[PDB]
């Protein structure tokens, strides 16, 4: 309908917005932390040597000499790069050996390996769940689960954190809707996506009631254990070994090898029936290069170390209990987590209105502690992208390496700094 | 749109008879798949495919049968060609662990023997940097001994490391852009950095044959997606005009931003993008450009800078320059280069920066060593000879293939060489026959290609000498005569 | 050399009609059906003559 001259005038008058908006906020995240040398116990941060209370290295296998020797041997035999996807001449013997080792360690029929920690649980969910299904996810799920759910088009319902009456209420509403429309009902699939040990809050999900609800209301459970894979249970199998729940009941278990095993990549274990689908319908699996053999050999040697010595879980548990009990009593802060949790949070007891001021106070505490030679970090989130934004918090991570004296001194340092600042 | 040097490409159309035969074969396979499914339904034959547990039989079926129909009756028959395990460095010659199956590829049993010295065409290693010996291996070993394997925190937290700073600065110097940032995986790079740039109320013009990572990244953001024809600048111009004039669909409000996603070299198709025309259109219509150089970072260019140096254009014209280290540099990872403000915003607001683990130290060391080898800062003359040898190998191989009479796709300078098979059974037959004659090849089917177009891909390298190419060409000619794969009418 | 010739012709048959991917009993079923149809058409044509 438009004349031509009007069309060129419309085209020339248009002015797009800049590709990236200006950032006149002086973000603390803009100023990174420069770590000189490996991020291990007694590291150097910003030119100041400090004890590492921030890195996710629970079992202290990052600097174990055996792991380095095994990785060096694999590097000599194969080289750094794999140069191909898993389908096209990218599968080595080390990959199959690692899959077998994981399957035997978790006492599960099959396991699959993803080359990047985020991608495993970012791609597991869309593979099984399609448009039209209903998925019940916990509120405090990590960002990876949220992106996985968004990638699929399935409807999403968020139930309250560790509240089983809320989940039963949602399931009852779903069943009445099911009775309303049976023809749609026969097709829709129900999933319950839950995290083993929550990163954001540092609590533990009540698995037995989840199993009861699954068997009563016919919903398939997807369990994510990024932290609980290598820290919980007598033999470090996971939360399933901690509670005593039979591993058969859980349909799929996802994890990342970066936290405990100290190697890049993730994995997913389950029955062959559910696992075999991911080898074809997993975007992160089919369309990406395989994991380098060096990292796979490092992970295998870490698995051998974990199998040989099961007392490291006990000492880690006792250190977590010790530090968590010691931290109780700070005047201006509150501990958010459970005793068994390796990594937990410290949050302001009474928060000022502006989030930026609270972040500034926490950053001041962190810097003042770093001057005292205890390295701490702050939980980092995306304010806009996060569906449920947790309050700002200082992350505390416990490691088998840290001695009792270091834990006591860190507790006293944080206590003095908090009383100095929050006053 | 000015081209310094002639731009030649050929995409020969499929014969009619071959298309008819392809449809007949696919129909026969589909019908027999129906018959097998019906037989398995009545339990006349045990279903080797696993079934869900007994107490979960009351649950809704996890898999719709017809959804997996292609996997159950089509893919499973010739599964042996893909997922071939190897046990050596993926250089010019690779070792493959032999395997055989008794239940028609349902389950694989590894036999003792291993095939040695197979000529390799599947692995990329364009510049031949995948070796277990050299200066790169020694530097990687030293960094592994010092830093250790893997890091245990995200970049914004304590997981940041000085090696990452050195790698980012080196990448920024290498490309020519002001700043750059590195990432664990190129797929992650796309899927985690497309949503950051564009939001709801923006348009994304995606090429018809874009990578899966780009499509996923576009879907994750709320931007509207419209697809233009592959390397058809008239289609792109029409879409740009209509989008600028009419505006948003529901309410005719002007678009906030218009982003065009293009790739350097399309892996399957094998065609180099018409960059000068794209840049001309982008400047005329005030759009933004996202250039994926995964397959062209090292292969193309007088000194291997990329497609931008191949066309002689200015690096500052491209707004976003993504690349992947895996294809050429011999290490996994990804990177994005651009102006300083873009990199600062990405450092602050990227998903990978916040919720993902950093890149491994030995990998970044090997990348740094490879880049300093190519750039000539090493002091060795090996930087230029690798690129020259790759160019000669590509030209010789493509000319020899075309002289025989196979149908070949893509630009002549493109190192990736797709050869056309066009039929279902020939996909398996070509792979098996080539493997028997001691050459390893890769064949691709319906999941990644159209149903009619089924192709076998070759990825040339600077590692290959002339004699390897000669033996490969002789065996390919013999197999083509055996299976009648010469369809080209122009020159045979 | 004729035997190799007919073997090659049968091999081209198998490649063209996608019988190469199928199991032997499926091949036998398909061949029986095809020859039955061909014979039916032959007799129906002889009806016309
Ligand atoms: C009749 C029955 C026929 C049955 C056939 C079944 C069949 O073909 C199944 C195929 C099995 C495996 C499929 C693999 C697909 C590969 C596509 C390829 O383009 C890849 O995407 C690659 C390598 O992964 N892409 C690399 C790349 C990335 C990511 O790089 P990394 O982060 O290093 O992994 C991102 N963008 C782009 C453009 C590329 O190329 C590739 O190009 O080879």
């Amino acid at each position: 309908d438009l004349t031509v001259k009007e069309k060129e005038e419309l085209i020339e008058e248009w002015q797009p917005e800049p590709l990236v908006p200006p950032v006149p906020k002086d973000h603390p995240a803009l100023n990174y932390n420069i770590v000189s040398g490996p991020p291990s116990h007694k590291t150097v941060v910003n030119g100041k040597e400090c004890i590492n209370f921030a890195s996710f290295n629970f079992l202290g296998l990052l600097d174990n000499p055996r792991v380095k020797a095994a990785a060096l041997a694999s590097l000599k035999k194969y080289g750094v790069g794999t140069c191909g996807p898993r389908g096209f001449y990218g599968t080595f013997d080390v990959h199959l050996d690692l899959e077998d080792r994981l399957a035997k360690f978790m006492k599960t029929e099959e396991a699959i390996i993803y080359s990047y920690g985020f991608a495993t649980i970012a791609s597991a969910i869309p593979a099984y769940s399609k448009r039209g299904d209903i998925v019940f996810v916990d509120r405090a799920a990590c960002f990876a689960i949220q992106k996985g759910l968004q990638a699929s088009r399935s409807d999403i319902k968020l139930f309250k954190h560790n509240d089983m009456a809320d989940l039963e209420r949602l399931l009852k509403e779903q069943e009445i809707e099911d009775q309303k429309n049976p023809r749609k009902a026969r097709v829709t699939r129900r999933f319950i996506v839950v995290e083993g040990l929550y990163m954001n809050t540092g609590t533990i999900c009540p698995l037995p009631e989840l199993v009861k609800l699954k068997y009563k209301y016919k919903a398939r459970i997807f369990l994510e254990e990024s932290l609980s894979f290598g820290v919980l249970g007598e033999h470090g199998r996971g939360v399933t070994e901690h509670y005593g729940i039979n591993i058969d009941d859980i349909d799929l278990i996802s994890a990342n090898m970066e936290n405990a095993l100290a190697s890049i990549g993730g994995f997913c274990c389950g029955r062959s029936f559910v696992i075999d689908h991911q080898r074809l319908s997993g975007q992160g699996y089919c369309f990406s290069a395989s994991l380098p053999p060096l990292l796979a050999a490092a992970a295998i040697e870490a698995l051998n170390i974990m199998e040989e010595n099961p007392g490291i879980f006990a000492v880690l548990k006792e250190k977590c209990g010790q530090i968590h009990k010691a931290l109780q009593g700070i005047s201006g802060l509150k501990v958010v987590g459970e005793s068994l949790s390796p990594a937990f949070h410290l949050q302001l007891e009474e928060s000022t209105g502006s989030r930026e001021q609270d972040v500034r106070l926490l950053q001041e505490i962190v810097d003042q502690c770093m001057n005292r030679s205890i390295a701490l970090t702050q939980a980092r989130y995306l304010e806009k992208e996060e569906k449920c934004l947790p309050p700002p918090s200082i992350r505390v991570v416990v490691t088998v390496e840290q001695t009792e004296e270091e834990l006591e001194r860190a507790a006293s340092t944080i206590k003095e700094v908090a009383q100095a600042v929050l006053l | 749109g000015l081209y310094k040097r002639p731009f030649n490409e050929a995409f020969e159309e499929t014969p009619m008879l071959v298309a008819v035969l392809t449809y007949v074969g696919y129909g026969v396979l589909t019908l027999f798949g129906y018959l097998r499914d019906f037989l398995r339904y009545w339990r006349i034959e045990k279903c080797h495919h696993a079934t869900e547990r007994e107490e979960q039989k009351d649950f809704v079926s996890l898999y719709q049968d017809f959804e997996n129909f292609y996997t159950r009756n089509l893919y499973m028959r010739i599964r042996d060609n893909w997922n071939r395990p190897i046990c050596s460095v993926p250089g010019a010659r690779v070792d493959i662990m032999e395997r055989q199956s008794h239940d028609y590829n349902w389950s694989f049993k590894y036999t003792g023997n291993i095939i040695k010295g197979v000529i390799n065409m599947g692995s990329y290693n364009y510049l031949g940097f995948a070796r277990n010996t050299g200066s790169c291996q020694e530097a990687a070993a030293k960094v592994l001994e010092e830093y250790g394997a893997g890091v245990c925190s995200t970049r914004q937290e304590i997981g940041n490391l000085d090696k990452h700073e050195e790698l980012e600065e080196l990448v920024a110097r290498f490309l020519g852009v002001e700043a750059a940032m590195a990432y664990g995986m190129g797929f992650a790079t796309n899927s985690m950095n497309i949503p950051a740039l564009v939001g709801k109320g923006c348009l994304i013009l995606s090429d018809e044959l874009n990578h899966a990572s780009l499509v996923l990244g576009a879907r994750l953001s709320g931007a509207t997606i419209r697809i233009f024809k592959h390397n058809n600048m008239q289609s792109l111009e029409k879409l740009l005009k209509d989008a600028i004039v009419y505006g948003q669909p529901r309410t005719r409000r002007p678009w906030k931003k218009i982003l065009i996603l293009v790739e350097g070299i399309y892996s399957m198709e094998g065609s180099i993008v018409r960059l000068p025309e794209v840049i001309a259109l982008k400047k005329k219509y005030k759009a933004y450009l996202y250039l994926d150089e995964a397959h062209s970072i090292g292969a193309l260019g007088p000194t291997g800078r990329g497609v931008v140096e191949y066309f002689g254009l200015d690096p500052e014209d491209v707004d976003v320059m993504m690349g992947t280290f895996t294809k050429s540099f011999g290490a996994s990872g990804g990177y994005i280069g651009g102006k300083k403000e873009l990199i600062d915003y990405l450092r602050t607001h990227s998903h990978s920066a916040v919720y993902a683990t950093s890149l491994s130290p030995p990998v970044v060391e090997q990348i740094i060593t490879s880049m300093k080898c190519i750039m000539g800062q090493d002091g060795t003359s090996l930087g230029k000879e690798c690129v020259q040898q790759l160019a000669e190998n590509t030209r010789y191989f493509r000319r020899r293939l075309k002289e025989m009479g196979f149908i070949i796709y893509g630009n002549e300078d493109s190192p990736v060489v797709p050869l056309m098979l066009y039929m279902p059974a020939k996909i398996g037959a070509f792979g098996r026959e080539m493997l028997k004659r001691n050459i390893g090849v890769v064949v691709v089917g319906f999941p990644a290609t159209p149903i009619i177009e089924s192709r076998a891909r070759f990825c040339l390298s600077a590692a290959h000498t002339k004699e390897i190419l000669d033996t490969a060409l002789k065996e390919i000619d013999e197999v083509g005569d055996l299976l009648q794969l010469k369809y080209s009418r122009h020159r045979l | 050399r004729a035997w190799k010739q007919m073997s090659w012709f049968y091999y081209q048959y198998l490649l063209v009609t996608a019988l190469y991917m199928l199991e032997p009993w499926e091949r036998t079923v398909f061949n029986s059906m095809l020859v039955s149809i061909v014979g039916m058409a032959l007799y129906t044509g002889y009806v016309f003559m």
